[PDB]
């Protein structure tokens, strides 16, 4: 099945299977972080979580989620070398598209273009593929809520309940069940299944300072970074 | 570009790819050539034609100049590139110093380009070799030969190809220096050699001569039997 | 450079040695030779010898089929020993 | 990072560039072509890959391609890859004809394509050309010349020539049945449809399997001719006919 | 194990390199002698058959007018660098108006001596013997194919390299005049050259302030041959 | 525009003799009707024993002296040794050349000890072209210094006319009277003169001020 | 970076290409698709159905047109889908620049093959496993194409692709004769959607495209439902 | 066999080992530290001495980046020059566009492009360098980063790197990150490592010490040793 | 051994065999010993060659005014960082008009010699240098590695059993800080020749010495130079 260096490069087994990508599938695994994304009706929610060696962990360096602009936002999984740079890059792509285009971006393009570079990538096997892994939220006019997340595979797909990681396995499908059906979706409601969701692997009910939450519903479309106290707020409410 | 090695310097003293391709001319089709005071001449053999097509188009011998000959061994695309690349070495030769080309600057030329096209890397050497044929300058004879390391160097005679040693030994009535008195004892020593070399013969045997300011001529297959009938006659009048 | 005429040497008493015959002829001749080939290099003159009637051999006899035997088998195999444990 | 190439460009122990010959392999399969004797005229027959009866084959000819008005020529080999040489040298063709607003003589133009098709041979470790095709035309000198290309650099032209392993068998016959003007384009028409016939292992020698095309030389015209189904039918009947007249021997 | 072409040994030095240092040893057979009167030198042809023409076939080369140039083992690279070094020799004399020193040769030539890489393309197998006369006398001078000169008073290169040095090391002293220097090194060369001595086996290489050029000449070196 | 071709002053006055050369140069800088610095001398040596005149502009000498004293250190680390004075003109020619298309605007004059030890003069020009000459006076005070050197020091336009060579203190001392006649004119000649004797030895320097009026 | 860019993709012993056999092997492997070129245009039928229910067919579209006039369909990857397509997008341009005209369905197949060939001597991976279905209307007369990795296409009214290939054609090859219309060639799209079924019938787990000689249509699953509620 | 080869290629466990390589090849190199109180960031570096070596203050560990900025770096000396000339001169940059000072947070990014691009391409490899990045300002405040081989952009408020790490960084927790005042926490971190990176081994070695903060003005440099003898003024007698 | 093959791979320990291989043929040249006092530094090295009537190499060459320096390792990329060195030199001399500190200066050779060792194909080069240089603040002598590591020091030795050398150095080295130049110049030699075999000389052509200062230039010493260096001394005891 193997040729020569196949196995240690990207191309098509008897069967067409990636070797190296495969590697980056479990290239996520690595510091075992879990990230988790429920669109509501007029909101989109995101909940991540994090891990504290010692207290000398800095609180303004705690955050893993990226701002791709005032309106939209973003959150990455897998190490965080891939993301950083990947991030830096999506910051080049909509700088770019504000500058050359003049109006706002879909969101949709965006994910387009990450799709192509980190595929590009998984074309050429002598540079990274880039395994890390995009997701993103989205705020446009007449298509109400938007939410997309870029695949390392080289595609882009994302809605509703949407989530990517090592224990989104579990979580998104007790999801599937559990978000439809029928049942609407608030502010509070999108966020309480994204607790439920993290209660599902985890159910520690540790204290707002560990999680990173995203949340952006449209009344004023800028989308702004959570502060523990409106989730400490939140967390007394879900309590039953 | 394109970033490679050829072929790497190994403790025995030559390189593998280089010096191993000296095969492919050595697996080639038997070559000859003889210089003289009047007329040179050369021969070829091994045709493998068809005989029912037109062959004329495989020749294994052109003209850079009607006083310059190109005889060479092994496969034909390297010896086309050979012909082109002479070709223009032979034209900017005539624009620049208007008179013909000398042997040793078309010599200079072919091997050394070689040797130089097996040194930048991303350059596969050719696999073919050459011997030069003709009349130098104010009525002077010349042969050379090269290498696939680029080295020219001109003998006596010409003897190469398949079976480099056994046309050589045959050369023994060659080493006389009666030949060649005459134009007919010229084609007459090639007609023993060619007879003798290699495989041969009465259809693949291709050659062709030139004298002094004469510009080459091949003759049709005539008078090359009446040069087979007088040699075969030879050997009976030889008792 | 030297032992080869040791290796050489290892057919002094062999044979009889034409006076004229010389080693350092020969040894100059033979690059990574190690000892195999070589010592039937000089015994491959006995070969043509008793094929060509040859009462004893001249070194001109052998090392014409020396040059021959080094080169008829270094263009197929240099046997690179330096390649071998490299 | 010097293991990864497999050396195709560099020489070979056997004392040959090794590519060449799983190359001569590559035309060597499935490749079917042949050529007539050119007398006042010349044809082309090749073997059609499509066994598929829904086809549209709307393109009219499928394995000839034209490259001039007056001059064509065969193909065998990968497909696309034939098709990159066929507007290369239609553009080489075409340069020419943007020189000396003048048809181009086929031996510099092979030449040339031979130096283009030793490019992947002598640089880069490249793949070198899986196509070996044929030449047809007619020029001021020569008349109708037909040429043949080859991997190695050569152009093997004749003006009878063989193309795949399965019309290896027909050099027999080609001699067998070889003379000089003498032959018709009617003659060489039943010559190539018994090499078919010999050759090809489709029973009845269906007409519509191989492909077939001609050549004439008019006044300015000089029409390269694509031909309907029609005539090739009864040429074929007509011809297993002849040789059902040619079986009396007995 | 080919690792890069260009990889270090763990000795070490470089692989590539240093086996073509070896391949020096299957060349012709040459000696340069240092002498006050002039820079003498010579060489065997090596006759590969009896059809071989004499002129053909030199093993020492002209760069500049006084500066010599041997070639060893592999010819055409090293026939390229003799007529590349000239062009820096007629580069000198453009802003110096005058000969090329014998010494400055080795900046000419060893510092360009390997520039090989693979991108941006070989190392060479020949070794320089430098004849010449600068302004402070005879000097005779070597190089290898790495690029590291030495200056020697004798320097044999080829086959016999390391027998003709072992063997001229007891014949030459500082008093070596050059007729004595040249009768004295063809019975080294007559002892180094497997075919009988004839005018076709072997050439001179001579360079002085008042005779030249010269180089030499033939049929005086016959008439130095009937006094062997 | 911008003009980049600007006469800065300066002028230069050489004088080989047997054994010795004689090279002088003002060391006022004017340009137009302001003097910017009355010491300014154009003679620098390239070695001890060569001396290199300056005129023109005043950057381009600057470059210029940098430029040949920097090859110089390349062919002392090359062949072990100094430049020869005949290699530094032919050397400046092709530097000169280099620059054909758009060049200097600069005239130079080398001198000092040659293999014997004469004094050389070299009449330069912004192409590059050269060659040797007994005597030579630069800048814009040449008018009639030219014609009085071919008298004194050229012997010429005398009736009945002795050749003898000149001392070392003689042509020391014309020079200094002959800048005097010289500077009622041209106002670029003028303030102090820097003078270079070149012996065998070495070279000196010697400095002979005019008046500031 | 690196710029290699060596052939290293080889002839096996039998000729061929292993790598494009592999190729080949992700077409074999691919999704269920098939395309009618019948009378007045082209019908693209395929399939698309998620891995959960998470995902809806309102946003991302595995057909997505060429042109107004021309759709496309394809089996295999997606990602390196809209690679070509981005290519082809792009390829228009340089067509439209000097004709000033829409352009022919083979125009596309000749240069896009040429690319792909192209792609296959040049350094880096290969064609992949994406095969492409090229459709489109002109002349009159519409087309449907298809090419492969080693750029051979080939022209004809109706063929099946993916998993079941074969297996969809012989049933097409009784069902489709003589010429067939628009509704005709939906009714055995269902009939081919129907044969890998799974998600035939059902408006959201399909998507349908139509060519027709107006220019390309392309419906959303609203009128799938129309035509096939009611299937057949 | 050999996934661990090239940089471009994966393994199966997911990553590459070069950078794994080049992680505990830095576990080989002395003390490398730093430290953040509210009036500045302290720097200290331990100089093993192999016999004499040579002369003291030569070829220190201990570089500079801006007045604002410096560097302290651990693993391969020269490639260490190497990416402190680079984020040395990259200052420049951003002082010729606008010409105030350059944030630390955003200036590791540049690094980071670096390092990671040096895992992407396979002709290139990772270096095998880590250091230490941190500074204090008046209108910025105290930022403390790390950098390691995989190109990890991170802070704490205080880390060690080199061959005792984990337990040199225990005890500093009881060094507050703000009350504690940075002028005083020079002898209070210089009796922990002092006392710990053990010197039993090799009984050679040397102390270095820098600082930045308020107290020079934003100005980064050695606080004097010469001066006060801080160092060994206390730590000679915390180990009895 | 497939992990020793490029530069780009790292060893099982984090290391690369190919910068502990071209520190070989750095140990394989000749011992050499540069040094410096608080106020002049003296550099000795050792000429060698093949044959009897060879001449000896020179190690010791000019380079800069202030600038002695030491070589060892290839001549050819010796040369070729040699002129480098040069156009180095003519860098501050030209725009400045004066001299380069050689501490920035060595760093750049770093930043030099770092290309070479990162990318592909890419080689280090074998340097032997002990480099000397005076600034306004004193003499330095730097020794060079292919990783281009280098030492400010007193002293230092690279070649054949150069410890040896550094190990007869310490306790005397400290006080050859107070003396001049001409027994620092001896105390070269005083490494040296215990480098050597004791069974061989030490000639007066397989020397090299030189002797730099702030207020001194630099120049190249050996054969009749070497005359007051050799005398006042006498041999080792065996």
């Amino acid at each position: 099945s193997s040729a020569g260096f196949d196995r240690h490069i990207t191309i098509f087994s008897p069967e067409g299977r990636l070797y190296q990508v495969e590697y980056a599938f479990k290239a996520i695994n690595q510091g075992g972080l879990t990230s988790v994304a429920v669109r509501g009706k007029d909101c989109a929610v995101i909940v991540t979580q994090k891990k504290v060696p010692d207290k000398l962990l800095d609180s303004s360096t705690v955050t893993h989620l990226f701002k791709i602009t005032e309106n939209i936002g973003c959150v990455m999984t897998g190490m965080t070398a891939d993301s950083r740079s990947q991030v830096q890059r999506a910051r080049y792509e909509a700088a770019n598209w504000k500058y050359k285009y003049g109006y706002e971006i879909p969101v949709d393009m965006l994910c387009k273009r990450i799709a192509d570079i980190s595929q590009v990538y998984t074309q050429n096997a002598e540079m990274r593929p880039l395994g890390c892994c995009m997701i993103l939220i989205g705020i446009d006019e007449e298509q109400g809520p938007q939410v997309y997340k870029c695949d390392p595979a080289g595609y882009y797909c994302g809605f509703k309940a949407t989530a990517a990681g090592v224990k989104q396995t579990e979580s998104t499908s007790f999801l599937e069940k559990k978000v439809k059906k029928k049942f609407d979706w608030t502010f509070e409601q999108t966020v309480e299944t994204a607790i439920t969701c993290l209660s599902t692997v985890l159910s520690i009910d540790f204290k707002p300072s560990e999680i990173e939450v995203g949340v952006v519903t449209v009344e004023n479309p800028k989308f702004r970074i959570l502060t523990e106290a409106e989730i400490d707020a939140h967390l007394v409410a879900l309590a039953e | 570009s394109y970033d490679r090695a050829i072929t790497v310097f190994s403790p025995d003293g030559h390189l593998f790819q280089v010096e191993y391709a000296q095969e492919a001319v050595k697996k080639g089709s038997t070559a000859v050539g003889v210089r003289g005071r009047d007329i040179v001449v050369l021969g070829v053999e091994k045709k493998s034609v068809a005989k029912l097509q037109d062959e004329r188009t495989v020749r294994k011998i052109c003209a850079l100049d009607d006083n310059v000959c190109m005889a060479f061994a092994g496969l034909t695309a390297d010896a086309r590139i050979v012909i082109n690349r002479a070709r223009v070495e032979c034209q900017s030769h005539r624009l620049t110093v208007e008179d013909p080309v000398t042997v040793e600057y078309i010599t200079r030329y072919i091997a050394s380009l070689k040797q130089r096209y097996t040194q930048s890397n991303g350059r596969r050497p050719f696999g073919i070799s050459a011997l030069i044929v003709g009349f130098d300058f104010d009525g002077t004879p010349r042969l050379y030969q090269t290498d696939p390391s680029g080295t020219y160097h001109a003998w006596k005679a010409n003897a190469i190809g398949r079976g480099a040693k056994s046309v050589r030994e045959f050369l023994e009535k060659n080493y006389t220096d009666e030949a060649i008195e005459t134009d007919d004892l010229t084609i007459k020593l090639v007609i023993k050699a060619l007879l003798e070399v290699v495989q041969s013969g009465g259809k693949n045997i291709e050659l062709a001569v030139m004298r002094r300011d004469q510009s080459l001529k091949i003759l049709n297959p005539e008078e090359i039997e009446k040069y087979v009938a007088e040699i075969e006659k030879e050997k009976e009048e030889n008792e | 450079l030297e032992g080869r005429t040791h290796i050489f040497k290892i057919h002094a008493r062999s044979m009889s040695v034409e006076r004229d015959i010389r080693f350092e002829l020969l040894a100059r001749l033979c690059p990574n030779s190690t000892g195999a080939e070589i010592r039937s290099v000089c015994t491959e003159a006995g070969m043509f010898a008793i094929r060509a009637r040859r009462k004893i051999a001249t070194e001109k006899d052998f090392l014409e089929a020396v040059n021959k035997v080094i080169k008829s088998y270094a263009k197929f195999s240099a046997t690179p020993r330096y390649m071998t444990y490299n | 990072s010097r293991r990864y190439d497999s050396r195709t460009t560099i020489f070979s122990p056997e004392g040959r560039l090794y590519q060449v010959e799983y190359a001569m392999e590559a035309i060597g399969h499935a490749g079917t072509c042949l050529g007539i004797l050119a007398n006042d005229g010349v044809l082309l027959a090749a073997e059609r890959r499509n066994i598929h009866k829904l086809l549209d084959e709307v393109f009219f000819s499928e394995k000839i391609y034209k490259l001039n008005e007056d001059m064509a020529c065969s193909v065998a080999g990968i497909t696309s890859d034939a098709n990159v040489l066929t507007n290369e040298l239609r553009l080489i063709a075409q340069r020419y004809l943007l020189q000396y607003q003048e048809p181009i003589p086929c031996e510099q133009l092979v030449t040339a394509l031979c130096d283009i098709k030793q490019a992947y041979t002598q640089f880069g470790g490249k793949r070198p050309f899986g196509v070996s095709l044929l030449y047809i035309g007619w020029d001021k000198h020569y008349g109708f010349q037909l040429y043949q290309s080859d991997p190695s650099g050569n152009y093997g032209g004749w003006k009878a020539t063989c193309i795949g392993n399965n019309s290896a068998a027909a050099v027999s016959m080609l001699k067998q049945d070889y003379k000089e003007g003498e032959m018709t384009l009617k003659s060489a028409l039943a010559l190539a449809i018994k090499v078919l016939n010999k050759t090809m292992d489709v029973s009845k020698l269906s007409a519509e399997k191989v492909e077939i095309a001609t050549l004439t030389r008019e006044n300015g015209k000089t029409v390269i001719r694509v031909l309907k189904q029609k005539e090739v039918e009864q040429l074929i009947k007509k011809h297993e006919e002849e040789e059902a007249k040619a079986e009396r021997e007995k | 194990y080919d690792r890069g072409v260009n990889t270090f040994s763990p000795e070490g030095r470089l692989f590539q390199v240093e086996y073509a240092i070896e391949a020096i040893k299957l060349g012709s057979t040459a000696i340069g002698i240092q002498t006050s009167e002039g820079v003498c030198l010579a060489v065997e042809k090596r006759i590969t058959s009896p059809l071989m023409e004499p002129s053909s076939i030199e093993k020492i080369v002209e760069i500049d007018a006084h500066i010599g140039c041997a070639m060893s083992g592999l010819i055409a690279d090293a026939k390229t660098l003799i007529d590349k070094a000239r062009v820096e020799t007629q580069n000198h004399w453009f802003t110096y108006n005058e000969t090329m020193t014998v010494e400055s040769v080795t900046q000419a030539v060893s510092n360009l001596a390997l520039q090989f890489g693979e991108e941006d393309s070989r190392p060479f197998g020949v070794a320089l013997l430098f004849g010449g006369v600068d302004e402070k006398g005879p000097q005779l001078f070597h190089m290898d194919p790495s690029g590291t000169f030495v200056q020697c008073d004798a320097r044999a290169i080829g086959s016999a390299s390391e027998g003709a040095q072992s063997s001229l090391q007891e014949v030459y002293h500082k008093s070596m005049t050059l007729k004595e220097a040249i009768k004295s090194s063809l019975i080294i060369l007559k002892q180094v050259m497997e075919e009988k001595l004839n005018a076709t086996n072997i050439e001179l290489a001579t360079v002085q302030p008042g005779q030249n050029f010269h180089m030499f000449t033939k049929e005086e070196l016959e008439e130095v041959i009937k006094d062997i | 525009r911008f003009s980049p071709y600007v006469f800065n002053g300066g002028t230069i006055l050489a004088i080989a003799g047997e054994d010795f050369a004689i090279v002088a140069s003002d060391t006022r800088l004017s340009e137009g009707f302001s003097i910017h610095t009355r010491d300014s001398p154009k003679c620098y040596k390239l070695t001890d024993k060569t001396v290199i005149g300056c005129s023109g502009f005043h950057g381009d000498c600057l470059t210029l002296t940098k430029i040949i004293e920097a090859r110089l250190k390349m062919y002392k680390h090359s062949n072990n040794k100094a430049m020869t004075t005949g290699a530094i003109a032919a050397m400046l020619s092709t530097i000169l050349y280099s620059r054909r298309f758009f060049p200097y605007y600069v005239y130079n004059i080398i001198g000092g000890l040659d293999e014997e030890g004469k004094g050389a003069v070299y009449s330069f020009d912004p192409v590059g072209s050269y060659q040797r000459d007994s005597f030579k006076a630069g800048g814009s005070a040449s008018a009639m210094l030219q014609p009085l050197l071919d008298n004194q020091v050229g012997f010429k336009n005398m009736q009945n006319v002795e050749h003898v060579p000149l001392s070392l203190d003689r042509a020391m001392r014309l020079v200094k009277d002959v800048f005097i006649s010289a500077a009622e004119r041209d106002v670029y000649t003028g303030d102090a003169l820097r003078i270079c004797i070149v012996t065998k030895e070495g070279i000196r320097e010697e400095t002979v001020s005019l008046r500031k009026d | 970076e690196r710029g290699y860019s060596f052939s290293l993709t080889t002839f096996s012993p039998s000729g061929k290409l292993v790598q494009i056999e592999y190729a080949l092997a992700a077409v074999a492997g691919g999704a269920p698709s098939v395309g009618i070129k019948a009378a007045n245009g082209v019908v693209l039928a395929t399939e698309k159905k998620q891995k959960s229910i998470l995902y809806d067919e309102r946003s991302v579209h595995k057909v997505e047109p060429i042109t107004k006039h021309i759709g496309l369909v394809y089996s295999g990857m997606g990602p390196d889908y809209r690679v070509l397509v981005h290519r082809a997008r792009k390829l228009a341009q340089q067509y439209y620049l000097v004709y000033q005209e829409p352009i022919p369905t083979a125009q596309l197949v000749q240069r896009v093959a040429s690319v792909m060939q192209e792609y296959t001597q040049s350094g880096g991976v290969r064609p992949f496993g994406v095969s492409l279905l090229i459709c489109g209307w002109n002349e009159g007369r519409p087309y449907l194409f298809q090419s492969d990795p080693s750029g051979a296409y080939f022209a004809w009214k109706a063929t099946a692709m993916g998993k079941n290939y074969v297996n969809g054609k012989t049933f097409l090859e009784k069902r489709y004769n003589e010429d067939l219309e628009l509704e005709d060639a939906i009714h055995t799209a269902i009939l081919t959607l129907k044969e890998s079924f799974e998600g035939q019938m059902t408006e959201d787990n399909i998507e349908v495209g139509i060519c027709n000689e107006a220019g390309f249509r392309r419906l959303t699953p609203t009128e799938v439902k129309d035509y096939l509620a009611a299937i057949a | 066999t050999g996934y661990d080869l090239s940089a471009s290629t994966f393994s199966p466990d997911g990553r590459v080992f070069q950078v794994e390589y080049a992680m505990k090849a830095v576990e080989n190199s002395s003390t490398a530290i730093g430290i953040r109180c509210k009036d500045g960031v302290v720097f200290g570096v331990e100089k093993l001495v192999l016999s004499k070596l040579y002369e003291e203050g030569s070829n220190k560990r201990l570089f500079n980046v801006d007045r604002h900025v410096g560097m302290a770096v651990a693993g391969l000396l020269a490639d260490a020059r190497s990416l402190a000339d680079i984020a040395r001169e990259e200052a420049s940059n951003f002082r010729s566009n606008f010409g105030y000072n350059i944030p630390l947070k955003h200036l590791a990014d540049r690094v980071a492009m670096y390092v990671h691009a040096y895992t992407l391409y396979s002709a290139v490899r990772p270096f095998g360098c880590s250091f230490m990045l941190g500074s204090y300002s008046v209108n910025d405040g105290a930022q403390l980063y790390m950098i390691d081989p995989s190109g990890v952009s991170y802070g704490y408020w205080g880390c060690a790197i080199g061959k005792a790490r984990q337990a040199a960084k225990t005890e500093i927790e009881k060094l507050q990150m703000k009350e504690m005042t940075c002028r005083d926490i020079v002898k209070e971190v210089a009796k922990i490592i002092y006392i710990v990176h053990d010197e039993v081994k090799d009984k050679a070695f040397e102390l270095e010490l820098s600082w930045v903060g308020e107290l020079t003005n934003g100005r980064h440099e050695i606080v004097p040793k010469d001066i006060r003898e801080e160092a060994e003024k206390y730590a000679k007698e915390s180990l009895k | 051994n497939q992990y020793d093959n490029d530069v780009t791979v790292w060893s099982p320990q984090g290391r690369i065999h190919q910068i502990e291989y071209a520190m070989e043929a750095v140990k394989q040249g000749s011992a050499t010993v540069g040094l410096k006092s608080k106020t002049h530094a003296v550099l000795v090295a050792l000429k060698r060659a093949q044959s009897e009537l060879a001449a000896h190499q020179k190690k010791i060459l000019h380079v800069d005014n202030h600038i002695g320096i030491s070589i060892a390792g290839l001549t050819a990329d010796a040369r070729l960082l040699c002129n480098f060195m040069r156009q180095e030199c003519l860098d501050s001399r030209f725009v400045f008009d004066r001299p380069l500190p050689v501490s920035r200066l060595v760093s750049l050779i770093g930043s030099k010699t770092q290309i070479p060792t990162q990318r592909y194909g890419r080689r280090p080069y074998g340097v032997g240098l002990l480099i000397a240089g005076y600034d306004d603040m004193g003499p330095h002598i730097f020794q060079t590695c292919p990783s281009a590591n280098y030492f400010d020091c007193r002293a230092m030795s690279i070649g054949a059993r150069s410890q040896s050398a550094r190990t007869y150095l310490e306790r005397h080295m400290s006080e050859f800080m107070e003396c001049n130049l001409n027994e620092l110049v001896k105390h070269g030699l005083r490494a040296l020749r215990e480098t050597l075999p004791a069974e061989q000389d030490l000639t007066t052509k397989n020397v090299s010495i030189g002797i730099v200062g702030k207020d001194l230039e630099f120049t190249i010493y050996d054969d009749d130079d070497v005359s007051p260096f050799l005398e006042g001394l006498e041999e080792r005891p065996q």
